RNA sequence: GCGGGGGGAACCUGGGGAACUGAAACAUCUCAGUACCCAGAGGAGAGGAAAGAGAAAUCGACUCCCUGAGUAGCGGCGAG
RNA sequence: CCCGUGGUUCGUGGAGCCAUGGGGGAAUCUGGGCGGACCACCGCCUAAGGCUAAGUACUCCGGGUGACCGAUAGCGCACC
RNA sequence: CGGAGGCGUAGGGAAACCGAGUCCGAACAGGGCGCAAAGUCCGCGGCCGUGGACCCGAAACCGGGCGAGCUAGCCCUGGCC
RNA sequence: UGAAAAGCUAACCGAGCCCGGAGAUAGCUGGUUCUCCCCGAAAUGACUUUAGGGUCAGCCUCAGGCGCUGACUGGGGCCU
RNA sequence: AGUGAGGGCGCGAGCGAUAACGUCCGCGUCCGAGCGCGGGAACAACCGAGACCGCCAGCUAAGGCCCCCAAGUCUGGGCUA
RNA sequence: GAAAUACCACCCUGGCGCGGCUGGGGGCCUAACCCUCGGAUGGGGGGACAGCGCUUGGCGGGCAGUUUGACUGGGGCGGUCGCCUCCUAAAAGGUAACGGAGGCGCCCAAAGGUCCCCUCAGGCGGGACGGAAAUCCGCCGGAGAGCGCAAGGGUAGAAGGGGGCCUGACUGCGAGGCCUGCAAGCCGAGCAGGGGCGAAAGCCGGGCCUAGUGAACCGGUGGUCCCGUGUGGAAGGGCCA
């Protein structure tokens, strides 16, 4: 019951611009190092 | 198909607006008016088959 | 073993906010006939009907 | 002077290959390359060193397990 | 490479690669298919021969274990 | 003990993306929010989806075989009226 | 096959019999099992190749929270 | 989670012949699904009445009291025969 | 004269010259192929045909596999199946019935805007071409004539009759409500851009309103200028109209 406007065509290989929601709040509230953390150091980080 | 055929308005190459219309009485005669999103309002014209 | 949404559904609009809801193009009428015209064409935001949109939901649950 | 042939519960490769039921009808579709007829190598064959992957100036035989998403997608884009 | 078809998550599609039934019909490493229908790029691999081990399958047959069965359940079949 | 993962951990959009903001948009007007009000895992259990899924129940369709001492036919060959 | 009615085709072939898909399919009928305790359904709506079926609406039950909000009654507007 | 069809009675319109234990809709009750007791002879839905279980207890509905069967063959005043 | 004339330019209508492309057809062979010979691997008849391989278009029950609706005081044949209006809905609203009735599946380019004016049929009385009924005069009138189209509502304190000027029958949108379980369909102040009718107090996001209507898929066109399966582009494709 309804046309549509979302079409995901004949394929399988998309690009990227990595949208991982991370929070300066978890960070500074209590799990960080106020200057250098980097994606690399975020394991524990609940944003990966 | 009856004296009722559907046309629509387009404006001086800077847009096109729509709406149906007819055929009967003054047939073709088709300037009209209307305003596109071109500029802020603007003539438009109409015609367009 | 895994069910997986009326993929179809997920596809044809059919969208969810993990909050607890979904929507489809207003889809009230539009993008079809319409020797309609204007003001009428005012209906293309988005929409959602409650109650019913459960089946939708659990069919989907797993991805979309 | 050799060889085969003849078997064999199931597994196995290729050969050829179907309606139901679903799609609450049903003709694309579906079950499916599934059931079954066959030929044949085994003790297991199958595949097995890349005109591959994949895009990072990267990997590196083939096979099987977990994951890869049931997403990427295939479609009277419907059952599936 | 033209159409006639198989594969493949592809059911006809902008639909690629391998694969063949018809007609055409060649290149030796400036070679030639492959990433993007296709065109200009870079990149990739080296095709149209050959051999086999090892890790998943299978259960005739043997051994063993069973919040698996007791004679109308268990294999139907515990014994000419 | 094995730490490829999948679920959380903002999301808003067809996307480009932006980002707790956001798409429409030239519109300061609405809808997805923001709002954590943490889930995530193990179990036990009401419960669907696929699998025959309370149980036995049909006309029949399809595959491979089984039979002319079944029966009718036709062939060969004696006999009897 | 068939001096053909739809005949006979291992004792009832209008499309044989055994095994197989398969435990086909079955909105239709049957059948649907210890005790006791609470509540208490509807047997109507809406569109449906549905119409003895079904999706959503109406009524029910168990759990959270609101917690004086309810049928009905008094009274006073403004509706028939 | 279950019914997705049901009937009866009263009133109000259809219809039908203003016929039917007909069928259409609505207000109510109903009966199923409790509606198992009284009851009217006995009778799912007509008047009474809600049965958690006892009583060799008493008051009552409806509707009853010559008898068959609990209860005045009461009293009072008539009118039919 | 519609044109001017020489001789040099290109371009056509029409027929013949020659040349590259390719379409049509008529003749014994011949060696593949077929039948072949008649007692031999050599002869004979046919022979570029049709046999035959593949692709082409088309006849085509002979065959196959499906389907050929629901309602309805049985089935079928008959009716009928979407929407508006009136009755019965019994006075809120709101409900069957093979219950009564009766319309629509158009359009109106200007019946779409606004400013300015006007104001019925019909009764009567008097009148040229009349002449039951035009056209004009004279009175009278809960407005019963009127409003494309059916009914019903409304309603000339005109939505109705006439003139001027004009496009909003605008995009962006809407708060908050009608009804409805679904989706529907429907009502709308006000903010923005932008105009149009008056000088303006303001009306205009189609009509006087209740019927002229159709999901979803699929695909088209006018965008856009979002995506592109290494990158540039592109087949192709996402949202708009």
């Amino acid at each position: 019951r309804s046309t549509t406007l979302m079409r995901l065509p004949k394929r399988g290989m998309q690009g990227q611009v990595p949208g991982e929601i991370k929070r300066p709040r978890y960070q500074g509230v209590n799990l960080k190092d106020l200057a250098r953390f980097e994606g690399e150091v975020t394991p524990e980080l609940l944003v990966r | 198909r009856i004296k009722l055929l559907l046309e629509c308005t387009e404006c001086k190459r800077r847009n096109y607006a729509t709406e149906k219309n007819k055929r009967n009485t003054p047939n073709k005669l088709e300037l009209r008016k209307y305003c596109p999103w071109c500029r802020k309002h603007t003539v438009h014209r109409e015609v367009k088959i | 073993m895994p069910k997986m949404k009326t993929h179809k559904g997920a596809k044809k609009r059919v969208k969810i906010t993990a909050s607890g809801k979904v929507v489809a193009m207003k889809t009230g009428k539009r993008h079809l006939n319409w020797q309609k015209s204007g003001k009428e064409i005012r209906q293309k935001g988005r929409k959602f009907v409650l109650a019913k949109p459960e089946a939708e939901r659990i069919k989907l649950l797993l991805p979309y």
